[PDB]
Parts: structure tokens; C-alpha cells; sequence
């Protein structure tokens, strides 16, 4: 069904646009 | 009844120091340069218009169009907003600290700086969701709101109240329909507010 | 005689509204971010210092200088701004929407901010003017101006009015004289503002 | 003459600076 | 005793005049687009977290950290400020001219929007000092000086008065303490105000 | 001495941050 | 019974003339400058050894292994070659023209320029299919063969002939075994010959 | 089964050595 | 009548020697690594093909043809030969030295390495002119050749001979008709042998 | 007396397939591609011509000098060496195993490919010796040579015999003298032969 | 005419093939 | 002396031509 394969999908992580993740730590501030 | 120029002097003091801290004086545990992230959009599209093309001596580069981060980003210009094709959209952010949510911020740019006149493009029915876990597929509804074409450019939205309040480090947005543009739909800023667990 | 606390209240929350609205509350159809573009500066010559290198570890890898795009951004802090040599410049911008054009903004940085305490480089006489196409040499007038020393930041300029009003997607400005420095001309940001055409 | 050479011209063409051009189409706001 | 509404609507405009002005109205000769520019950090050590990571299709890239460069740039949002290790830092700073300094400023985000609530990482005790070269190992004082977290984000130091006013075009900045992080010490922006040799 | 060395030091110039120097002359404003 | 200065400078020239010919003076339709390509190694994994850095001014770059790639080009110095791990592997090879195809020649080092005096990383038994499109997953039987660590540098196998001979322009090169290295084998140099279609 | 799966795969295009395909013509020679 | 095997080892070794020396044993003047180079190809086109499509992680990047340099450059396996569209082409090549030329070498593939059998894209009538500076349209002649399909890969030709012998460091290679093929010319490797100027 | 064509056939293939094996068939434990790699140069000066200027577009982009690199790598055309100030040098080889050395090879170019007609720049007296470590400053003598400018292009140099053969995986090369060019010295391949440890 | 336009022109020069040019002097060799 | 200093140099490791080490093992043959 649709409404399942949309869960499954990241169409960001495949694009050109580059990802900025925090690896579980809060940065300075 | 009338006011002194001390008192009026303090007003308008006031209400520019709350303007200086990001217009609200609330931390927005969304926002990237704080600790927020961009996990996903699911099957959303981002509009692809092959209208903005870079170049360099003639010669034609990269075609540019904002990324899904632009929303978890301050400058809301026009055009500094992520277009997604249709009128259904998905976005799922990592907050800066774990919390219990209170209050949610969607904003678009006013009538007065569009050049048609109208903010079709402008989000309408949305809900917020909270998750434990990147992959988790239907989260705990939070709330469910309309931004009002017609109100002010940044408006703010209360979550539900339940008995038990569960914190959260993971939030999805989900947009449901739009003011009526037939091509595509613009986020410009999207903020979340509540307490830090301790 | 005298205003109330509701009353004072109400004019400065009004006043922080237009403030927030790019300052003036109206759309700038020559904005970069919105759909503007620059096509052309013709024989204007941008100022070449070879003072502001780029280096790491220790190694030179760029000379920095300013664009003519940054013309049509919003940040004016000091040096934000495009320099030409000499006092004569053109710069064509292509307009968002194809409109009739009613009104200019030029904005340059106070004195109060400059660090000599003089805005010599800032633009004195200008005029503007309407294109068919990219490459027409002489385009029809809209009007003619001179930038004030000693206003304000920002400053408006109204268009000829004509019986006949003729809309366009171009825009020439062209710089005549500046306000005396002998080598360069320094442009912060220039706006276009009117109603598309239906 | 002068005045007819600068019109030929487009500095910023030839320039170091990287151009921007919306072929045709408003982006998205 | 009360003002008119043209009073009020004086005293508004003239408010938010001042506050476009860098909220000063004072020249920042530190100011990077101005011509400010970061020498040196002697032997502090940039806080490396390894925490922020860019990738592309999946592909880890980069870690990203602040530069000390964001120290004399404006934006003041969380997380846009340098940060070092432990509570003592220098930073060297050569103006954009020669200048008699007469004071400086110190910025730091306010409690409302830090996540925790408190503000542990801004500065504490510090001092200014003038020197004639970049290699000059011991300046002259200009002032010392302390940061208080119960004040306004933006604060103002004057320097030390002497019979003989000497010029200066590079200042260092150092730190002493912090108000208790036990990690890291973050700066948010420093300016640098007087008047120009002539 | 700790002292003496700090001033030798500058980490800045051997990190992976650029740096912008402005040679003698202020950029135009 | 013996031979004269002139028929012994006939012999000379004529060897080195064939020798300059790719050795075997016959067309190699899998040759990548003259038009052949590698389109896949299905599950082959190349072997990473992790041993190879590239660096600039002592900062680390990059690690080196060699491509699928090297197996279609000409040089064969020691290291020259693709290594998968184990000793079973694929290669996918199209071809530049569509041929009958009639023999195919395999290359590895001698022992003599071999620093451990062996070449147990060579291939030993193998088969080439002919596949009538990329994804085909298994082809036509064009022959099967062992490559003799004890023979010479370059050797060559004649494929199997069949009443009826299909053209193709794609091969798969099947490697079952090697000469008993426990980590990886090595290949340097595949060809395909035959007679191309009319 | 592991005899599908492999036929599936194509580990040299989704590793970092870049792939150089001929598309349907030679090269000039 | 007979030789003895001392004799023979002589000749073979003698024969291997004048190999190994760029085949000739004669200095190349054009050779790229020892100081020669391109200058241009005046109005030539280059073959544009669009066959060769370089790409990683299955994007498309760049399609690959070969440069002009390639002809001063030594390997001639099959397809590393600059080709240009129809049959009339243009090389002006700047020499190591000034040199009073003598003679000149023309390469091209043998027909049995050439997948169809012909080589009817090799060049056939050709001439050399000498260039006292880059910018000479016109040269003084050196000779008129023609290249034959049915010779040898390697062909030398002589320069005439006149009774005042001028000297140059530019000459220009000029391509007047090919062996038949209809699309286009390949040159594998030209060189430039003579006498340098005391 | 007089040999067959038979055997005068076996000869010739004989010396083929030594040629064939690196000209020697003896491994080259320096070699890169097999394992070898350029550790160090000392206080060697590579020349700085500043003569190979690369381009695109008519726009200066690096200029090209030979790396330390090229003395283990195999093409020997002429410029394919790497060429350092004056004329002493160094240069320290990690090889591609622990061996007791038994042998090295130097080669240049010869004269008649020389477009001067002398070979002044090559390599004179020399000595190689075994090093510990990478940073050890003296190591064990291995043998002192002479390359002599009126021999063949490869030379082979025998290391001294000691009652006690220790093992190198590290080995320096010293020039102390070349053939009188007075501005540099050219290398263009240097290797090393010798017996595992087992 | 069509044979002094092929003089002016120089294909190789507005290509996006790198140039390399010897500025006078031979490398060493 | 000069003897002394150049035993500590290694000009190769400060230039721009980028260094190969393998770090302990040959590669595949
Ligand atoms: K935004
Ligand atoms: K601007
Ligand atoms: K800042
Ligand atoms: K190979
Ligand atoms: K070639
Ligand atoms: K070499």
C-alpha cells in the first residue's frame, strides 16, 4: 500500500542537498 | 489616565528587547545552529523548477534550489522556504535536548511582501507528532492546528494536555493541505518549544 | 490631550510590524532571494584592492572582493556593498514579475557607522531606467535623483508619471557622481517597487 | 566612440564572481 | 505631565533608528566585513567535539566546528560563537585603523533562549591590551573587567583613562574565567570603539 | 616555562579554519 | 645447413615487429582505449587492505587500491592488477564491437619479478559465458580453462566450437580457484579476440 | 538462495573507483 | 656463408638496444616530458562523440575525449590519438630547442590491431611549414608527404633540402585528406628530428 | 661453426622475454607499484624552474615540477626524472620487504636522445646505505659507485660482501657528484635487488 | 573569407582540455 | 653545523607533491 512505502522513504537522504546530523551531544553555546 | 515620557520610554524598551530575542524569548530546541537536525522528509518531493541556474564564465554549473534545513533556519526573506510538490507533506527533526513539548511556531511571509498579493503556497491543515525513535512509522499526536492565511506572519499553536506527559527527543510535522497553490507548498521556519527533562 | 498605556502600546507593537517587513512593509521585485537577478554592470570596472587574502596553513589561496549580486541582498552592515572604479556605474537587474513601476529604494550606511565619519563613496547623482531586452543600449527613462549625504539610511524615489504607463521586467541604474571620494563608489542595496501586471 | 563600446560590454560576465539567472520562472516562495 | 501621540511616535521612531545601527550607534572597528581581522589564538585550544557531522548520500564528509572569525561577525543566534577549552583564552585582533580606544563591548546570548536555563559558558573576569605588533608578547592595559550574567546581553566597558593617549591598530582579548562550565568557555562577538588618528 | 611557550603559540594558524587577512589597507565602504 | 647475416636480421626484425604489436599482433575487443568497458563484478569484493595512504603535508588523504578497471588496461608491473577477496570472482566485460568470439588470452607476473618467488595469488581454473544483455544471469558456455603457474607470462585458450556460432558483444570471465594464496587473487590483463560481424 | 543474490549484485558500482562506460558507439581510432 | 651464435647474440642484442631508444635512437624535439607543446590547433574541431560517459554512484559527471596533447605524447595502444571532424586539420607544436629540422616521424596503429580491419581514419596527404612566431598565418615549407596504409606503423620523412638552411623553434602540421573514413581523422603520435643551434 | 635458423629462432625469443621482464628479471624491491615508497628527501632542494605553466581557458592555474616519486616509478622518456639544486642529494626508499641487499640498478637516458648530445646533469659518484629506522642520520656503507656517462643507459652495481649479512627494509641513496651540469642533477630510475628473509 | 578566419581562430584555447605551455625555458632532463 | 641540520629535514614531506606510504604491508601482486 502507499501509505506503507512512504514510511520506508527518505527522499533527503538520496538528494543533493547535504545533511548536517548532531551525533548525540548538543555543540557548544 | 495619560502616560509620562519615562513610562512610555519603558515600553518601548521592553518591546524591543523582546524583539532582539528571537521576537518570542522562548528557546526553540528545533533551531540547527542549537542543536536541531533535519532526519528526514519520507516520500515528500522537493519542487524541482530547473529555473535557478549557476554559472561561471558562460558556463552553466548547478541548478540551485533550498534545502529541507532552510526550515530549522532563522532568514525568512522571500524565496528562503522549502517547496515541496503538492499539498501533502513530511518532516521528521531531532531536537537540540530531550523534552516535554508545550507549544509549536510555523511562519510565512506576510501578504504585504508577495508579489501575486496572496500566500497561496502558505501551509494550512498540520499536526504534530512525537517519536521515540528515528524509525518509528506513526507517532503520538501532539496536536492538530490550522495557520490562518489571514493572521499575522508567525503564529504559535498549544499541545494537547494529557495526564501523563511523556518527553521527547524526535518530532514529525505533517502537512495536510495548502492555501490553494496547485503546484507546490512553502515552510519557511518551524520552531518547538517546551521544558528540558532534568 | 494625552495618550493612554493601551494607545502607546498599540503604536510601538505597529511600528515593530512595519520594521520587520523589509522596513518598508512593501514588495522588492528586484530581491535576489525572490526571484531578482543581476544580467550586467556593461563597462564599470569592479575595484580591485588585492588586500583581503584568503589563506590556510599559512598557504594564499584567494583574493576576496564583494560582488555586484550583494547589491540586491539584505545585509547592509558595513562593506556589504559593491565598489566600482571611479564615480560613473551601471549595473541591469532583471525584475521578479514583469511590472509597472512606481517607486526606488537606495540604502547606504549611516555616518555614525562609517569609520571615518564621512560616507564620501556613497552615490550622489542617478537615474533609472525601463528595457525591452537584455541588450537594448538605451532604455526609457523612469527618473532622476540625487542620494542626500545628510538623510536618512534609506531613502524612496518616485517615478515619472506618464499618460501612457508601459510595463517592464528590466531595469537599468545608472551612477553619474558620488558624494567625492577619488577612487571608488560604494553601492549597498538598491530596490524596485510597483504592481504586476494581470 | 566611447559610449558606443561600453554597451557591448558586460564586465561582470568575464568576471571571477559566479552568476545567478532565473531562466524564466519565479522560484518558489 | 503626559506626552501626545506625536510625541510617542517620536520617541519610537527614534528607538528603532538606533537599534538598525548595530544597536549602538557606534563604529566596531574589529568588524570583519569592515575591515577587522583574527591574527592569533596563542595557545587556546578550539573545543572539539566531534559532534556535527556533514555527509552527502550517506557518505560522511566533515566535522564542523565555529572559527574563531565568528567572534567579529553579527549574528548572535545559539551555537554562533567560538569555543575553547577549559576557562582561560586569547584572541588577537588587528582594527580596520589605528585608533585612541575608548571602550569595548561584550555579547553573549540571554538565559531565555539558552536550552539549560543558565548561561555557564559565558565569559567572567577578563582584560584588553594594546600592542604595536602582532609578535609583542605583553601589551599595554586598557582595562580589566567582568561579564555579568545578571545583566543585558549586550554590555559596554570603558578603557583606562592616561595623561598620554597612545594609538593602537591590535588589541588582545583574554579570558580568565567563565561563570562555571566545567568543558568550555564560548564568545559570542567583541567590539572594539573609539576615535581615529587623523 | 608554560608562559613563555603560550606566547609562541598561535593554534588558529595551524587548524583547518581559513583566514581572512587584510594586507595594509581597509576594503572599500 | 646454416643461416646467413641477412636471413638472421630478417628473423630479429620480424619478432620485435610482432613484439611491438600488443605481443600478439590480433585485435583485443575488451581493450577500455579501444572501446571495451567493465559494467560489473556481481558479490566480488575488492580486497582492502587498508595499507596504501596518500597524504599532503602530513595530513591523510585518501586510500589507494586498485580499480576493476586495471584488468582492461595494457601495463603489467607488479601490483598492477584488481584483487578480490577469496578465489572466487566475477568480471562483466563489454566489448567494442559485437564479435564471433574465438580465443582469449590471460596475463600474470612471472616468479622472477615476484618478491616472494611465487605467484600462488594467480587464477587457476576459469570459464568465459557470452550474455546477450547485462542483467542476464547466466550466459552461454564459451569455454573452460586453467591458467599454468608453471607456463609462461601470457597465455592463450581457443574457444569451444559449436554447428552454430552465436555472436556477442558481452562477456563474463568466471574465476573458480587460485594457486592457493589464503587472502586474495590477482588478476592483470583479460583479452578477447575473434572476427567481428558484417 | 546465495546463487540469486550474487547474480543481483554489482559491488563496483557502488564503491568509489568511477566507472567509464561506452554508450552503444567506439571511440575514435 | 654462416654466422656463428656470437654473431647472432650481437645482432639481437644490437636490435634490441636501438629499440628501447624510442624505437629510432634519434632526439624528438616535440616530445611533451622532454620540453615540447601544443600551442594550437587553429580551426579544428574536435571530434565530439558523446559515447565516453565517466560517472560514480551512478551519476553522470563528465564524457571524456581525448586532447590534442596526446599527439606528442608516446603510447599508441588503439583509441589514445586526437581525432578531428572531416578530413583537413591544423597542430601548431612550440620545440624544446631551436633546431635547423631534418627530418619528421608520422605513427599510426597497424591494421591488424584495428577492430575493422582498416584503418581508413589515418591521415594520407600532409605538409610541415617552419614559424618564425606563434601568430604567422603563413610558414616556410619543409615538405609535402604522404602517409601510406600500406606501410609500415612507424614512416620517416625527409625536409628539403635548400641552400640556405634557416632555423626554427615552431612548426605547424597540416592534415590535407585521410584514408576514407567519412566522419573523422586520428592522429596517434608525430615527432620533429634535426640539428639544435650551436 | 655456423648456427641453425632454429636456433637463431630460440635466441631471439630468449632476449625478448628478459626484455620483457623490467629489461633484468630480477625483482625490484624499491619498485612503487609493488610495494616501495619515497620516505624523505633531507635537505634536498628540488629545482625550481617555474617554465610548465598549466592552463584552462587561458587562465593560469599551477606550474608543474617532477616529485621524488618518479625515481621509482618505470617510464624513462626524457624529463621523466626528478631533478634537485646542485649537485648532492638525497633520497630515503622504504622497501617492499626485509632483504639482504645483493645489488642496485641506476639508469638515464642516452646521449642520442639527449637534445643537448651530453648527459651532464646525470648522476656521477654515489653510495647507498642500510638504515634501522626512518630517522636514523648515518646507516651501514651497502657499497660506493661510480655511473659512468660513457657506458650503457641501465647499470648494475654489486654490494659489499661482510662475514655477517644483516637485513634492510630501509636504504638511502646519496649523490655526492654529477657530470658537470651547473645548476641540477637528474635522477630518473633507481632500484634494488636482493633475497627475502624467510 | 573563410581561409583568414581559420588563422585567427585557435579551437584548443577555448576548450576543456588543460593547457600546458613551457615558458621559454626546457625542463630539466 | 650544517652536517646536523639536514639529517633533520625532510624538504619532500613540506612540498606540494603528495606522498604514498603503505603503512606495514605490501600491497596485492
Ligand atoms: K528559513
Ligand atoms: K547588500
Ligand atoms: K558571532
Ligand atoms: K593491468
Ligand atoms: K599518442
Ligand atoms: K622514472
Amino acid at each position: 500500500e502507499e501509505d506503507y512505502s512512504c514510511a520506508l522513504s527518505n527522499n533527503f537522504a538520496r538528494s543533493f542537498h547535504p545533511m548536517l546530523r548532531y551525533t548525540n551531544g548538543p555543540p557548544p553555546l | 489616565g495619560g502616560i509620562t515620557e519615562a513610562q512610555a520610554r519603558a515600553i518601548v524598551n521592553s518591546a524591543l528587547k523582546l524583539y532582539s530575542q528571537d521576537k518570542t524569548g522562548m528557546v526553540d530546541f528545533a533551531l540547527e545552529s542549537g542543536g536541531g537536525s533535519i532526519l528526514s522528509t519520507r516520500c515528500s518531493e522537493t519542487y524541482e523548477t530547473k529555473t535557478a541556474l549557476m554559472s561561471l564564465f558562460g558556463i552553466p554549473l548547478w541548478y540551485f534550489s533550498q534545502s529541507p534545513r532552510v526550515v530549522i533556519q532563522p532568514d525568512i526573506y522571500p524565496g528562503n522556504c522549502w517547496a515541496f510538490k503538492g499539498s501533502q507533506g513530511y518532516l521528521v527533526v531531532r531536537l537540540s535536548m530531550m523534552i516535554h513539548p508545550a507549544a509549536f511556531t510555523l511562519e510565512h511571509i506576510p501578504k504585504t511582501l508577495s508579489p501575486t498579493g496572496n500566500i497561496s503556497s502558505a501551509p494550512k491543515d498540520f499536526a504534530v507528532y512525537g517519536l521515540e525513535n528515528e524509525y518509528q512509522e506513526e507517532g503520538q499526536l501532539l496536536g492538530q492546528f490550522t495557520y490562518d492565511q489571514d493572521g499575522e506572519s508567525l503564529q504559535m499553536f498549544q499541545a494537547l494536555k494529557r495526564p501523563d506527559d511523556t518527553a521527547f527527543q524526535i518530532v514529525e510535522l505533517r502537512i495536510f493541505s495548502n492555501w490553494g497553490h496547485p503546484e507546490y507548498t512553502c515552510l519557511y521556519r518551524f520552531r518547538v518549544h517546551g521544558e528540558p527533562v532534568k
